[PDB]
DNA sequence: ATCAATATCCACCTGCAGATTCTACCAAAAGTGTATTTGGAAACTGCTCCATCAAAAGGCATGTTCAGCGGAATTCCGCTGAACATGCCTTTTGATGGAGCAGTTTCCAAATACACTTTTGGTAGAATCTGCAGGTGGATATTGAT
DNA sequence: ATCAATATCCACCTGCAGATTCTACCAAAAGTGTATTTGGAAACTGCTCCATCAAAAGGCATGTTCAGCGGAATTCCGCTGAACATGCCTTTTGATGGAGCAGTTTCCAAATACACTTTTGGTAGAATCTGCAGGTGGATATTGAT
């Protein structure tokens, strides 16, 4: 079927998103910065995963796999390793 | 180019000048060691006339000894001046071959 | 006795010679001043300057 | 390859004989004979030996000829510029190339400043070293040649030489540097000086320093610095910052200090630097 | 060891400042020549057996002086001269306009000093000064057989010298003509200033030394 | 003989309005922008080429690499374009 | 009869045939459709010269400048990221005051 | 009872989470996410599980990336807080739109 | 005459340079700053004059972008005066090194 | 031959190009040390292009290639 | 003696022909030397042979006895030569260096 | 059923340069991905010169000023005095 | 300084996935010897283009005081994250199905390759004319002490 | 509130630079007519592998109070734009030398392409011995009330 969901950007929690802070180095946290680094992850994700499915659209893989993301996600200037 | 570059090879010759000049300040501040010493040497040979031989006769190796030293400053002085001075006119003899 | 007398004009040559030293010791005060006052074309920085040095 | 041989037997200048070490193309009425005298307050070469009766009489200068910077307790330092004296830059060259491995009259003498090196004698400043400094910043090289005479060499003097040489970086603002292309036995020297700044002006700070504030003080050239690296702990932060940090370590060069550290220079003298547009 | 015999005759003085001399070494010591044993070993062992000149040393520094002072800059084309020594009258204006490397600038300033008891008494000559005496005065009585030091000279030299030798628009520009010469001209006042304070100096000196000891017999 | 797409961008404002004009810099900037463009699709095409272990330059590639290589509005308007006129292509046999 | 007319494009596909070879890799290239790529030069080069004309009578300027071109190359926010390195030569920039 | 001053457990948790190197963000609601920014490109697209942990650490990456960004734009406007301006600052100046 | 305020001027001046596209820079130090930069690595090697120009062109580029950088940096700082901690943040946010 | 690093005061005028006011002190020597970093790793890009091509004049081709690899298209001019 | 000719003759530890078949692979303009390749073996073996060295100083001073992901990228970003050949990259599970700054913590 | 990779060189690679160090096979991907790709970098930015010489055939001197200009300094150094070391000991056609 | 309470280092421990060798094998490249066709190297040859070089009119960089507004230190005061409890939401874990992916084989369509025209597309000439930079001159804001 | 000397915007003129428009040589790739040739779109299946699911602790949401800090504002001073006079390197303008381009001809190193036949390096597993990883306790350093 379908299986459509509702969108759930509050699925990355306060704490997560503290935890994330605490990696980079940042002693105290805002209150309303929350949403926007939200904002500015689901733009990350739309912006990778439009190259993702693009390059499963080509290789005729109606999966994804891990190469063909990271791929795309070297062709964004950010290239990663480990997987690949 | 002929009279007009040379005045700055005058400049850099003359520029250690005042700083030789300088090194006079400190022969002319050596006056204070002696010339004042010239008054304080004279209080041992009238005080010691009294009312009138060995201060007497050989005092003057006390006199004798100190015109040596103020000699060196005085003559150099003027030399010094005069290669600040007369060198600039052969200069000026060129600067006289033009306006 | 001619002789002192003659020994003294060893000395009196020099009590002659006296005036003209003592001049030259009296001339002393404006050509340190005059040459002072030519050398002020500011203020003075030093108070011993050139000839202060005697006194 | 030309002065691997020897040209000179013997060369004497006051009171201690010095055996030459390089050839040059002198005059071979030197080469002659044996005894060659050179005239210890001014350097000008003298093929005859048969004028000290006369000569030392004639010896009107006795202090040489440079500009007085600073003098400590032992010794003093003097200035001589080319273009406003040429004649004892002359033969203060003649005698350093018969030490040296570098030296070639091709230029005129003129441009580079020369230093000296001699010390409270009791018979006059006799001179026991001199080393040479470029003009201005013409490939770096902002400390220049440096001679040190064997008639008082290994007896502490080379270690002076280079940190005055060094000390005036500091007033004169700018990076410091040697003259790279050769050194072999002044080099360890040479690197000694900056392992000795290392530590010595490292722990009176007492905290970090960042990377522009180490050229600040020590005014070398940051080659030199990430080349000290391989002798403490110089780390590497993010993008490249380079900054340092006091690790504990033996000290014993900053806890031994008695003999080796014996003196410096007080920074107390004074500098010209003259800008002119000649080069 | 035999190298410091007589090490030199001199004593220094101390500093309280920084000293600063700034000087030429080609007019510090002066002259620029000098001779060997081997020249007056002829002069001092055969010729003056009968002479009536009594030789001193001081007169060989100034003597061959005038000889090349015309040889290098009056004439520089001569390179090669097998016969090098240009002859009387070629050497005539010599001794009378007697060029000794700007003599007349070593003794011009001390006419109007008025300091005419002594000449040129400085501590850069050195302090045998009871010997000087100069053969523009001492070549028409004493060294008539000594004018001829030079033209023997450069033949046992081949013409060449007997030290050895290294390897060989107006406008908006005249302002600074007299903002530079006229500031020079003010150090003259300087040096004339402080000449006659060092002349009578010395004549304070000479006051009573000759009278005190002359009173053992007239009080 | 060098090889340059002046007359043909040249043709192309020919064909659009009439009336305006290249300058001897403006055909510098726009052969730039053409050079530019064509070398950034052509190696992405021969990577993905490579990458999808294939062997022809295929029509499905430049697809995926015009679409891949731009940003949104303008890629798809230049895919619509592209996709009509290569069945024009076809089209006329 | 025509060369690449029967595509109804404009550049031509001969001189794009060999630029993709010679810059190729995968030794095989569609000789019949690589005229697909062809028709996206031609959407490139009128897009950023349509807006050449997006302000003709007001900049009262006939021929195109440099920057007539690079001062509304850069409104184009959809092929502003297209030229993200681009440096057009003598264009200015964009007034803008903060 | 026993209390810690402010801000100094905020540097403990500091140096506990920078000297370790796990996964940050909780995995299935990522998961989750990932599906939800997906089914709006092309419906019912199955995933690999590798390709979801690659898109994990990348977008970890990424963000803390951006948190160093807003670290140093807080510490040059002389505050200690991090706000909204900063990350606008740190997006402009990154380059990225 | 009479005296604007300033500020005023400098802003008529920023309007009259942004406009013109001109090369602002003087070109013949220009010339010589890339032969001083040329001596050190190699010896005599020759340079093309519209070369020179293309440096002379890509260069400024780069500083205004570096300029308008340090603006938003600054006028994030709450300040209108650049200073040398504003190019260091443009900089290093940048990722210059 | 000499050090001609001194460049001008159209820093302040490149600034002007930007939209900054009023610029301050001590930001010149900073300028001319970060132009002479970028001039001298684009002159090494270049140096050694026209090192590798065996020609002794560089070519606007070769700064053309050397920019475009470092970052930033110099674009137009090649 | 030893005649092992296995193209080991260059003294290099990575196989030349691998790498000569995926040049011949990359291959945009025509051809490609072997013998002209035999450089292009020992630019991968320095770009690793001083990077992977420099890895295991931080085994000595951590005391491990393998080095694992965390440990690659903690010292692999040190060295600032070694620093921007991978500013593009980003090392899977390999952590932060630690980076506190002064002013972050000015006892207040 | 085939795949290429280059791991028993990188840990030959290790054996050499550490008497003892073991490795996971997460930091095997993760050398393998960089010797990959700066594989493939230095090997289009050649190809790309070879293009702009106008020349045809790829050698030994692009590739050592790929090499030279793909980096940074001083491993730029050591590397091409490493490179030259290994294409001239490689060039002695001999027995031993 | 002096303790209280955590916290951190420092072992010590037993089990568990996991690196390590390693033999087999089998594709499967690498290496080897031989024409061979071509492309790099090199020597040579016109020459176009680039490097100094000096002089002449003028923008423009340089130092100048100098007045002001923008940076910065310090105060004080509301408020908002922060430290921590706690009640509670849902994350983490083992079994069950279906389709997508990897793979084999087939025609078969489309592309290399040759070989032969020919519109077409650069280029040097070369008029030309016309749009544009600059100049001059008039109409309309431009932002200040009183 | 206002009248101002400055500056900008608009409008006509005028030299002049170069963009436009043929245009002919001319020669050159692009088009075309087959011929052969191999990679690829399509069909069938074995099988992982990836959804998709129901039962337990660890973290997350939501409070609390609370003091540390972001901002307002004052305040003060000093760096810094702003004319202004003045040196000064410029900005073409022209010219000389000359040399490192780009091109021809060339010739021989050499890389491609074979096929043979080789050892030989992934690799699936496959056993098999483990380093390490969380937990457990004990010595001692690091903040907080007095």
């Amino acid at each position: 079927h379908r299986k459509i969901l509702r969108d759930n950007i509050q699925g990355i929690t306060k704490p997560a998103i503290r935890r994330l802070a605490r990696r980079g180095g940042v002693k105290r946290i805002s209150g309303l910065i929350y949403e926007e680094v939200r904002a500015v992850l689901k733009s990350f994700l739309e912006s990778v995963i439009r190259d993702s499915v693009t390059y499963t659209e080509h290789a005729k893989r109606k999966t994804v796999t891990s190469l063909d993301v990271v791929y795309a996600l070297k062709r964004q200037g950010r290239t990663l390793y480990g997987f690949g | 180019m002929d009279p007009s570059l040379v005045l700055e090879q005058t400049i850099q010759d003359v520029s250690n000048l005042p700083s030789e000049f300088r090194y006079l300040l400190e022969e002319i501040g050596s006056n204070d060691l002696k010339l004042i010493e010239e008054k304080k040497k004279y209080e041992q040979k009238e005080s010691q006339i009294h009312k009138f031989d060995k201060e007497i006769k050989e005092s003057l190796l006390k006199c004798q000894s100190l015109q040596r030293e103020k000699c060196v400053l005085a003559n150099t002085a003027l030399f010094l001046i005069a290669r600040h001075l007369n060198k600039l006119e052969k200069n000026i003899a060129l600067l006289e071959e033009d306006g | 006795l001619k002789s002192y007398e003659a020994l003294k004009a060893e000395l009196k040559k020099s009590l002659q010679d006296r005036r003209e030293q003592e001049d030259t010791f009296d001339n002393l005060q404006q050509e340190i001043y005059d040459k002072e006052t030519e050398y002020f074309s500011f203020n003075n920085n030093d108070r011993i300057f050139s000839l202060s040095s005697a006194t | 390859e030309v002065a691997r041989v020897r040209n000179l037997n013997r060369i004497i200048m006051g009171k201690y004989e010095i055996e030459p070490w390089y050839f040059s193309p002198y005059p071979i009425e030197l080469t002659d004979e044996d005894f060659i005298y050179i005239d210890d307050f001014t350097l000008q070469y003298f093929g005859s030996k048969k004028q000290y009766e006369r000569y030392r009489k004639k010896c009107t200068l006795r202090h040489p000829p440079g500009n007085e910077i600073y003098r400590d307790d032992y010794v003093s330092f003097f200035e001589i510029d080319g273009r406003k004296q040429r004649t004892w830059c002359r033969n203060l060259c003649l005698l350093s190339k018969l030490f040296l491995d570098h030296k070639t009259l091709y230029y005129d003498v003129d441009p580079f400043l020369f230093y000296c090196m001699t010390r409270r004698d009791e018979l006059g400043h006799h001179l026991v070293g001199y080393f040479s400094k470029e003009k201005e910043s013409a490939d770096g090289y902002n400390v220049a040649c440096i001679l040190t005479l064997p008639q008082y060499q290994r007896m502490g003097y080379g270690k002076l030489l280079i940190e005055f040489s060094y000390e005036l970086s500091k007033k004169e603002n700018k990076v410091g540097s040697p003259e790279k292309p050769l050194s072999d036995l002044g080099l360890l020297s040479y690197r000694a000086y900056w392992s000795d700044t290392l530590i010595t002006l490292l722990v009176e700070h007492q905290k970090e320093i960042t990377i522009d504030e180490i050229s600040s003080m020590t005014s070398m050239t940051t080659t030199d610095i990430l080349h000290t690296a391989k002798t403490l702990n110089i780390l590497r932060y993010y993008k490249g910052q380079h900054i340092i940090f006091l690790n504990e370590d033996i000290l014993d060069r900053y806890n031994r200090l008695k003999a080796k550290k014996r003196r410096t220079i007080d920074p107390n003298r004074l500098i010209w630097k003259p800008p002119v547009f000649t080069a | 060891w035999n190298e410091y015999d007589k090490f030199y005759t001199g004593s220094f003085q101390e500093t309280t400042s920084y000293i600063k001399f700034s000087a030429t070494v080609e007019d510090c010591c002066g002259t620029n020549y000098n001779m060997d044993e081997r020249d007056e070993t002829f002069l001092n062992e055969q010729v003056n057996k009968g002479s009536s000149d009594i030789l001193t040393e001081d007169e060989f520094e100034i003597l061959c002086s005038s000889f090349e002072h015309a040889i290098h800059e009056r004439q520089p084309f001569l390179s090669m001269d097998p016969e090098s020594i240009l002859s009387f009258e070629e050497l005539k204006p010599t001794l009378i306009k007697s060029d000794m490397a700007d003599f007349n600038l070593r003794n011009q300033l001390n006419h109007e000093i008025n300091s005419h008891k002594t000449h040129f008494i400085t501590q850069f000559d050195p302090v045998s000064q009871m010997n000087t005496r100069p053969l523009i005065q001492l070549i028409e009585k004493f060294g008539s057989k000594i004018y001829d030091y030079w033209r023997e000279r450069k033949i046992e030299v081949n013409g060449y010298e007997i030290f050895p030798q290294l390897k060989f628009i107006d406008i908006l520009n005249s302002q600074r003509l007299r903002a530079l010469h006229q500031e020079l001209k003010n150090a003259k006042d300087l040096a004339l200033l402080v000449a006659k304070r060092e002349n009578v100096s010395l004549n304070w000196i000479n006051d009573e030394l000759k009278i005190f000891d002359q009173r053992v017999k007239i009080k | 003989r060098k090889e340059t797409y002046s007359s043909y961008i040249y043709k192309v404002l020919k064909q659009t309005h009439p009336d305006t004009g290249i300058s001897q810099k403006s055909m510098s900037i726009l052969n730039s922008f053409v050079n530019d463009i064509f070398e950034r699709i052509a190696t992405e095409a021969s990577k993905l080429a490579a990458y999808n272990k294939k062997s022809t330059i295929s029509a499905r590639e430049i697809q995926t690499a015009v679409r891949l290589i731009l940003p949104g509005e303008l890629a798809k308007h230049a895919v619509s374009e592209g996709t009509r006129a290569v069945t024009k292509y076809s089209s006329s046999t | 009869q025509s060369s690449s007319a029967r595509a109804g494009l404009q550049f031509p596909v001969g001189r794009i045939k060999r630029y993709l070879k010679r810059h190729a890799t995968g030794r095989t290239r569609v000789g019949s459709k690589a005229a697909i790529y062809l028709t996206a030069v031609l959407e490139y080069l009128t897009a950023e010269v349509l807006e050449l004309a997006g302000n003709a009578a007001k900049d009262l300027k006939v021929k195109r400048i440099t920057p007539r071109h690079l001062q509304l190359a850069i409104r184009g926010d959809d092929e502003l990221d297209s030229l993200i390195r681009a440096t057009i030569a003598s264009g200015g920039v964009l007034p803008h005051i903060n | 009872p026993h209390r810690y001053k402010p801000g100094t457990v905020a540097l403990r948790e500091i140096r506990r989470f920078q000297k370790s190197t796990e996964l940050l963000i909780r995995k299935l609601p990522f998961q989750r996410l990932v599906r939800e920014i997906a089914q709006d490109f092309k419906t019912d697209l199955r995933f690999q599980s590798s390709a979801i942990g690659a898109l994990q650490e990348s977008v970890e990456a990424y963000l803390v990336s951006l948190f160093e960004d807003t670290n140093l734009a807080a510490i040059h406007a002389k505050r200690v807080t991090i706000q909204k301006k900063d990350i606008k600052l740190a997006r402009r100046l990154r380059g990225e739109r």
